[PDB]
């Protein structure tokens, strides 16, 4: 007669990256027809906040190298890309790496902020190869959507000029890969019904419940203009 | 002639783009034709794109 | 006549000459784009006749 | 963070049966999630008697 709506089922995590979140009341067909939509809307447009601004010691520019250290400055950078971390309340927040001595430096070494979570304290950021050789760096993280590379973000100008200001290409996303498999579930009496498994994969800074909603709510919106068509212009 | 000389070296770093000419070593000449968002490309049961 | 590497260039804002030094020459690691300048030169030309 | 929704949308019918609507701008791919998604519905379950 009338239809049915779905709901989120157990949110099973495994590891701090990857989980299986279900949904159980599904239609015929209607696993397909949203698993696809999801996962358009799951790996593209999801927010994340992800290192924008560097700016190091001795450095002017990425090319150089620093004397007492075997990564070249456009290699840390590139591991700066890959630190994940996650924020609260702030939207921009500038941290400050030191550490000096012989060893590698992790991303533990940092100073923490109340928004500060790192999720991979052991992710290696570079190594330093004497006694008394010191680095310390001022990284500025934002938070967005998508992916901004470092050359669209040179437009702005009007006095960007602090040489040392390193930009890194903004990689904002949490979602790595996501999958979907739509297994038949019978609930005991309806003629037949589907479930859905939408397997993710994650770089620890998204819970799955958080993500799947703001995904949800972006759909609806863009449906809002298309459920009436007042032919706006 | 010339009273003094100023060289400046300038390193630009390009990614790719369409009209890149890509190939394989077996003689596949290839120029890159769209760049494809990850939504659209084809994916394996696993989920892992290509 | 000699030319010059001043920074003294006729016509111009210091947005141009903000990525130069007194002498003339940009300064190591300013990012640049299109249009910049990276050194500056002058050359003689008297009484123009306009 | 926020979003985008689309503005300028133009439905030129050729009779009342049979239509072409048009519906710009919309965020990168979401041309398909949607376009798909709704093909989805219309041919699939919609009601009908």
């Amino acid at each position: 007669t009338e239809f049915l709506k779905p709901r989120l089922v157990d949110i099973e995590q495994v590891s701090s990256t990857h989980a299986k979140v279900t949904l159980e009341p599904l239609e015929r067909g209607f696993g397909h027809t949203l698993g696809n939509a999801l996962r358009r809307i799951l790996l593209s447009s999801m927010p994340g906040c992800a290192v924008t601004e560097v700016e190091i010691d001795g450095v002017l520019h990425e090319y150089s190298t620093k004397e007492g250290v075997q990564e070249d400055i456009l290699e840390i950078l590139l591991n700066l890309k890959g630190l994940a971390v996650r924020v609260q309340g702030k939207d921009e927040v500038i941290l400050t790496l030191n550490k000096s001595g012989i060893g590698p430096v992790t991303a533990a070494d940092i100073t923490h902020d109340g928004d500060v979570e790192i999720v991979k304290p052991q992710h290696v950021i570079c190594h330093l190869t004497d006694e008394n050789a010191s680095i310390s760096m001022r990284i500025k993280v934002q938070r967005g959507r998508g992916y901004v590379p470092a050359s669209t973000r040179i437009h702005s100008e009007e006095d960007e000029r602090p040489i040392g200001r390193l930009l890194v290409d903004a990689c904002y996303s949490p979602v790595e890969r996501i999958a979907y498999n739509v297994e038949a579930a019978r609930v005991e009496q309806r003629t037949d019904l589907d479930k859905l498994v939408i397997e993710m994969e994650t770089n620890g800074t998204i819970d799955p419940e958080e993500a799947i909603r703001r995904a949800a709510t972006i759909l609806a919106e863009q449906l809002e203009a298309f459920v009436d068509l007042r032919d706006v212009r | 002639g010339v009273l003094k000389i100023v060289k400046v070296y300038l390193a630009v770093k390009r990614r790719i783009q369409p009209g890149d000419k890509m190939a394989g070593r077996h003689g596949n000449k290839g120029v890159i034709s769209k760049i494809n968002p990850i939504e659209d490309m084809p994916y394996d049961e696993n989920g892992t794109p290509v | 006549g000699p030319e010059e590497i001043t920074a003294d260039i006729p016509n111009v804002g210091e947005a141009a000459l903000s990525k130069l030094d007194e002498s003339g020459i940009v300064y190591i690691g300013a990012e640049v784009t299109g249009g910049d300048i990276l050194v500056g030169k002058v050359t003689p030309k008297g009484e123009t006749q306009l």
